[PDB]
């Protein structure tokens, strides 16, 4: 099913050609044109007050990445290694060694920040909930090497962000 | 023959006579990034986010293609 | 007291112009649905002051120019020649009372395309002054229809001095004898202007100080051709007692007109070159020179020729 | 407990539009004719 | 009408507690609206809510001037907000702290810091691995 | 002597904070976050951040793309005919560090090889939002220079 | 005396904002042809022979003061009509087009 978009014939009587004279010398056209942005001036403007006032995310937003815990404190991360196995960038660099304690944990949890499309795969391919996308979005840095994230660096965001993480995963874990 | 040389980043080498257009020469590549040859690296889901990165302004478009085919 | 009375008009002109982009930028804005520069000052009002400051203290680069002379004249005679076209302006006294006001205008601008001439010779560069002369063209074209509807204007006023525009429309506003000849004189100063839908040379080229200072020539030019409009063909009826209640009447005609410019350039796309040639050529030309016709012989056939004085 | 999905509403969604609307407004080429030489005339006089 | 808008108007400077904290708000904030007091966090942020307005604008904080010993009359940031209050201002939820309070966890950051990147405090990545080869170490007794 | 050379500083700091004009290289996808961003519900104009200016009228170049090989000398040759004072923001993974086209053939690992970063902002694309806190943080900075101070203690 | 002090102070200070818009601290211490058409010459050239005519309509003004208004009548016109002609010549032999 289709239909045309532009086949009419315009009108060739008098009252209809008089119209068309009209709207070429008139400029009817161009004041009609005139009246749709005068009705945007008196319209409530779509813009918000940031950094007062924040667009609306949702609970499943990928924002900077995060290592979490367990309710004792113990690390989720067990070193499977999933999330550097499907992580399209290669983002992720691991290594891990038995701890002092037997436990089976990473001495290395690098993500180049700088390398990753924050895709969501590793929290997605994470058997242990250990490594999320957060909901921050407001970590920009005056240098490369900041974006070079550490272990270190990503359970201090874990610790950081925590309380406002487990309320998303509370929210849309029973859509996963 | 006036010689000018100059969505993306385009660069047209163009020929004009006064006015006229005698010649339109796109010269594109400038965003050129390899991902056919990359994504021989990924598996099918890893190959999944280039989709969304190339008409970038239609990304599940391009991701219900590629993943009809596969 | 004269050069008091100079400066009470030179530096009102220049802060005028730098609040105009600050009144354009907002209209713009809520046309767009957003509401533009309200964060540097309360309501954006310091935004003016913050580009101007920030546009004098910037890099001054020079590209190696072909001539130094015409390097610096192009933006002197830009500037000089804005501030010149105010001083003859009744508001609802001018500054000087020129008995051949109309003309010094208009003798005045037409020297103003010598400045983009001067530009493109200092540019060094062939693309620039192409550039340059297609903004020429422009120009010197949309020249002829003004003078020639100024001149059917002035055929019910009876004379060259601005002062008697205000006399000839005590009773009515030109706009309602001559609204055909307003709509084209209209659309010739935002064309004359270089003023979307006419701004080619930014539309052309798109595919610090020196600069602030086209600018401001270019916006003050702006407001003096919406002062011109609204002296020609809207005139405020003039008290001699009370010479403010002329200047404020004055004063919104103008402001309104002037933001009439924002309104239709948030409206239109651009002209293609050739096809704002033909608007002028074709179109506003042979119906200037029919209106030039009509306007000669109708006040010898009502008999309404207006007084020499 | 039963299954809770995002569904349409019970009887679907109201009605919405799609086909342009450009409404008609003016006047006739001959009654703006008419009003512009009208308005010249009272002019000249 | 033209009345009862200049009231609400006037309203505002009220509602800002008179025209010095009315001129704050407006340099501050470049915004006068008056709204609830939903919350205010340890670190002075205070929060509000007009559920009148348009979404996206029904919700706002207004900045403590001062977080961690930084005077932030001036110099706000969006990284001061702290988690718990940035779930309610990003609307990813409808419940503010004050009603669904988060969950105490012993490792949760009793204090929130904002973006540090630019100061002494700013993240400088390094390896977190031990030395792999281990070098022989020549005795110190002499017997070449 | 010192108290007039640091509100001179506060002064143009603040002039040139509050006038900040980009020219987007809009090489890709973040680009049209960058669009967003001028768009009605952020309104970039509204922070006296012009929609769009040419070179030799920007003080910030926006690099919101990847960065290939071909296009690195164009983006070079922009970048010297900026006038000073002139920043550079870096937006995006690929713009950052070369992102998920890292390890290309054709591609840049960084447009901070080309040109020197002030601000690099994260994401796949960030978000408009997110871009809007990396400008703001580069108004921070400018306001944090003290050009005439050091001046004057030469 | 007023018009020339007008001048130079507009010209004065147009100067004075030029040369000081050149000179600012810094705190630094380290005869061809075109390839333009044959269009763009005859657009200069009909515009000052259309210029030429124009100064000799600008005096009608005053002379419909005249009490031989027949013949300033026909004049005016004559003037207007050949220059609605030199127009109708180029329009009509294509010195209007760019293509
Ligand atoms: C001609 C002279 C023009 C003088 C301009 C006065 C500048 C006023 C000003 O600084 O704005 C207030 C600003 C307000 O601070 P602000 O620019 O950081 O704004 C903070 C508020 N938000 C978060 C919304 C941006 O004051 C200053 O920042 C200090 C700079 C003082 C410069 C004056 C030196 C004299
Ligand atoms: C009793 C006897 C009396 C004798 C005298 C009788 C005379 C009265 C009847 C004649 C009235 C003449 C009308 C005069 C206006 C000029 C008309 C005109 O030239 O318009 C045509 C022009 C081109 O039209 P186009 O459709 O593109 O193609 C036709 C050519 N082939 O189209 C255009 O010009 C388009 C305009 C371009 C500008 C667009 C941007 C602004 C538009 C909105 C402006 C709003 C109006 C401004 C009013 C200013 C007031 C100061
Ligand atoms: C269709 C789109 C058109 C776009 C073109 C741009 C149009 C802009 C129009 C600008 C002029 C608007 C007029 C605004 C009126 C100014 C305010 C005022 O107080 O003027 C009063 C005036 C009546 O008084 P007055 O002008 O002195 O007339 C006496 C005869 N000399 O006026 C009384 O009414
Ligand atoms: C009721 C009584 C009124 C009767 C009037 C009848 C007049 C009819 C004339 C129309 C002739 C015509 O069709 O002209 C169009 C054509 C030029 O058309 P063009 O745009 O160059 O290209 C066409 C392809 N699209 O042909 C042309 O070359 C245009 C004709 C030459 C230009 C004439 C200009 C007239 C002179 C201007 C001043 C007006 C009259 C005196 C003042
Ligand atoms: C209109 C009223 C203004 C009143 C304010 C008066 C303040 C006077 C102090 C101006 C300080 C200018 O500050 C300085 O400006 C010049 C631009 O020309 C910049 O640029 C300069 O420095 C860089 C290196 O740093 C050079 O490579 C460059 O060639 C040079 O132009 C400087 O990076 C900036 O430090
Ligand atoms: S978000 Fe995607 S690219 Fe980034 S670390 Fe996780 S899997 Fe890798
Ligand atoms: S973060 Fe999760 S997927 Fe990655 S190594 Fe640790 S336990 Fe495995
Ligand atoms: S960083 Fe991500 S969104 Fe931006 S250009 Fe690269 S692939 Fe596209």
């Amino acid at each position: 099913t289709y239909k045309y978009v532009n086949l009419r014939e315009p009108s060739m009587d008098m009252k209809s050609v008089t119209d068309r004279a009209a709207q070429t010398l008139l400029w009817t056209e161009l004041i009609r044109g005139l009246g749709m942005t005068l009705s945007y001036l008196f319209r409530e403007p779509a813009t918000i007050n940031y950094p007062f006032e924040k667009g609306p995310l949702s609970p499943r937003f990928r924002g900077e990445h995060a290592l979490r815990r367990y309710p004792s404190g113990e690390e989720r991360c067990i070193a499977c290694k999933l999330c550097e196995a499907v992580c399209p960038a290669q983002a992720i660099t691991i290594e891990a060694e038995p701890r002092a304690d037997g436990s089976r944990r990473t001495t290395r949890y690098d993500i180049d920040m700088t390398k990753c499309i924050y895709c969501g795969f590793c929290q997605e391919a994470c058997p242990v909930d250990a490594i999320v996308e957060g909901p921050n979005f407001e970590f920009s840095t005056e240098t490369h090497e900041e974006l070079l994230y550490n272990k270190e660096k990503l359970l201090n965001n874990g610790d950081k962000w925590e309380a406002e993480i487990a309320a998303n995963i509370q929210a849309d874990y029973l859509y996963r | 023959n006036l010689t000018l040389n100059f969505h993306g980043v385009l660069r047209l080498v163009m020929e004009l006579s006064g006015e006229m257009v005698r010649k339109c020469d796109p010269h594109i590549g400038l965003l050129h990034r390899g991902t056919e040859k990359l994504i021989e690296y990924k598996t099918y889901l890893q190959a999944l986010p280039y989709f969304d990165r190339l008409d970038y302004v239609s990304m599940m478009c391009n991701e219900q293609a590629y993943s009809l085919a596969v | 007291m004269f050069m008091i009375n100079i400066l009470m008009l030179i530096i009102p002109i220049l802060l005028a112009v730098a609040f105009l982009t600050l009144v354009e930028r907002k209209v713009l804005g809520y046309m767009q649905l957003r509401k533009g520069p309200n964060v540097v000052g309360p309501y954006g009002l310091l935004q003016p002051i913050a580009d101007a400051i920030k546009l004098f203290i910037k890099e001054p680069l020079r590209p190696a120019t072909s001539s130094a002379s015409m390097f610096i004249l192009a933006p002197i005679m830009a500037l000089g020649l804005a501030l010149t076209m105010w001083i003859p302006l009744p508001m609802p006294y001018p500054l000087i009372n020129m008995n051949l006001g109309v003309l010094f205008m208009l003798a005045m601008s037409s020297l103003a395309v010598y400045s983009i001439l001067w530009s493109g010779w200092a540019s060094n560069s062939k693309y620039a002054l192409i550039g340059a002369l297609r903004a020429v063209a422009q120009t010197i074209s949309y020249e002829v229809t003004l003078a020639i509807i100024l001149l059917s204007v002035l055929l019910m006023s009876g004379s060259f001095t601005l002062s008697t525009l205000i006399t000839t429309q005590e009773q009515m506003w030109l706009i309602l004898p001559a609204w055909p000849l307003a709509m084209m004189w209209f659309i010739s100063t935002l064309a004359e202007t270089n003023r979307a839908p006419f701004d080619l040379t930014e539309g052309e080229s798109e595919l610090a100080g020196p600069f602030a200072l086209f600018f401001m020539a270019e916006y003050a030019n702006i407001i003096m051709m919406n002062i011109f409009t609204a002296i020609l063909f809207l005139g405020t009826s003039h008290n001699p007692h009370m010479p403010e209640l002329y200047t404020i009447n004055f004063t919104i005609k103008s402001l309104l007109l002037t933001m009439s410019f924002l309104w239709i350039r948030a409206s239109y796309p651009r002209f293609r070159y050739d096809q704002l040639m033909h608007l002028l050529w074709k179109n506003f030309l042979p119906l200037t020179l029919a209106l030039c016709m009509w306007h000669v012989s109708l006040p010898i056939l009502t008999s309404g020729i207006p007084p020499q004085t | 407990s039963k299954v809770k999905q995002d569904m349409p509403p019970v009887g679907g969604y109201g009605p919405i539009d799609y086909k342009r609307n450009l409404p008609r407004r003016g006047l006739s080429g001959y009654s703006m004719f008419a009003v512009g030489i009208g308005a010249l005339l009272f002019g000249y006089w | 009408e033209l009345l009862q808008v200049l009231k609400r108007g006037l309203q505002q400077v009220s509602g800002h507690g008179g025209l010095r904290g009315y001129l704050r708000v407006l340099f501050r904030a470049n915004d006068v609206r008056v709204g609830t007091l939903v919350g205010e966090d340890k670190y002075g942020n205070k929060y509000y809510e007009d559920n009148k307005q348009f979404f996206g604008r029904h919700r706002w904080v207004i900045y403590t001037t001062e977080m961690n010993g930084k005077n932030t009359f001036w110099d706000v940031d969006g990284s001061m907000v702290p988690p718990e209050w940035h779930r309610w201002l990003h609307c990813m939820t409808d419940d503010p702290p004050t009603v669904k309070p988060p969950t105490a966890r012993k490792f949760i950051w009793t204090n929130h810091k904002f973006n540090l990147s630019g100061t002494p405090q700013q993240y400088v990545p390094y390896s977190t691995t031990r030395k792999k080869i281990q070098e022989w170490v020549p005795p110190s007794t002499p017997y070449k | 002597g010192e108290y007039v050379v640091a509100k001179l500083d506060d002064l143009i700091n603040w002039a040139r904070r509050s006038s900040l004009w980009p020219m987007t290289f809009g090489l890709a996808c973040c680009a049209v976050e960058m669009m967003h961003m001028a768009a009605p519900r952020y309104d970039m104009d509204r922070f006296g951040v012009v929609f769009r200016a040419s070179p030799r009228q920007s003080d910030v170049m926006i690099v919101a793309g990847t960065l290939t090989n071909k296009m690195a000398p164009a983006l070079r040759k922009v970048y010297d005919q900026m006038p000073e004072p002139r920043y550079v923001v870096s937006m995006g993974s690929c713009a950052n560090g070369g992102g998920y086209y890292h390890y290309s053939y054709s591609v840049v690992r960084g447009c901070d090889r080309i040109v020197p970063v002030d601000i690099y902002v994260p994401g796949c694309p960030p978000t408009a939002e997110a871009l809007l806190y990396g400008i703001l943080q580069l108004q921070k900075k400018i306001k944090r220079e003290k050009r005439l101070r050091i001046w004057y203690r030469r | 005396m007023n018009l020339m002090l007008a001048l130079l102070t507009n010209f004065t200070l147009a100067t004075l904002l030029v040369i000081i818009a050149f000179w600012l601290p810094q705190l630094n211490v380290y005869s061809a042809r075109l390839p333009f058409s044959m269009k763009f010459f005859l657009v200069a050239i009909t515009f000052l022979l259309f210029d030429l005519e124009i100064a000799l309509l600008l005096p009608l003004p005053w002379a419909s003061q005249t009490a031989n208004l027949n013949t300033m009548l026909t004049m005016a016109l004559f003037l207007i009509i050949l220059l609605a002609v030199s127009l109708a010549y180029e329009w009509t032999q294509k010195g209007l087009e760019w293509t």
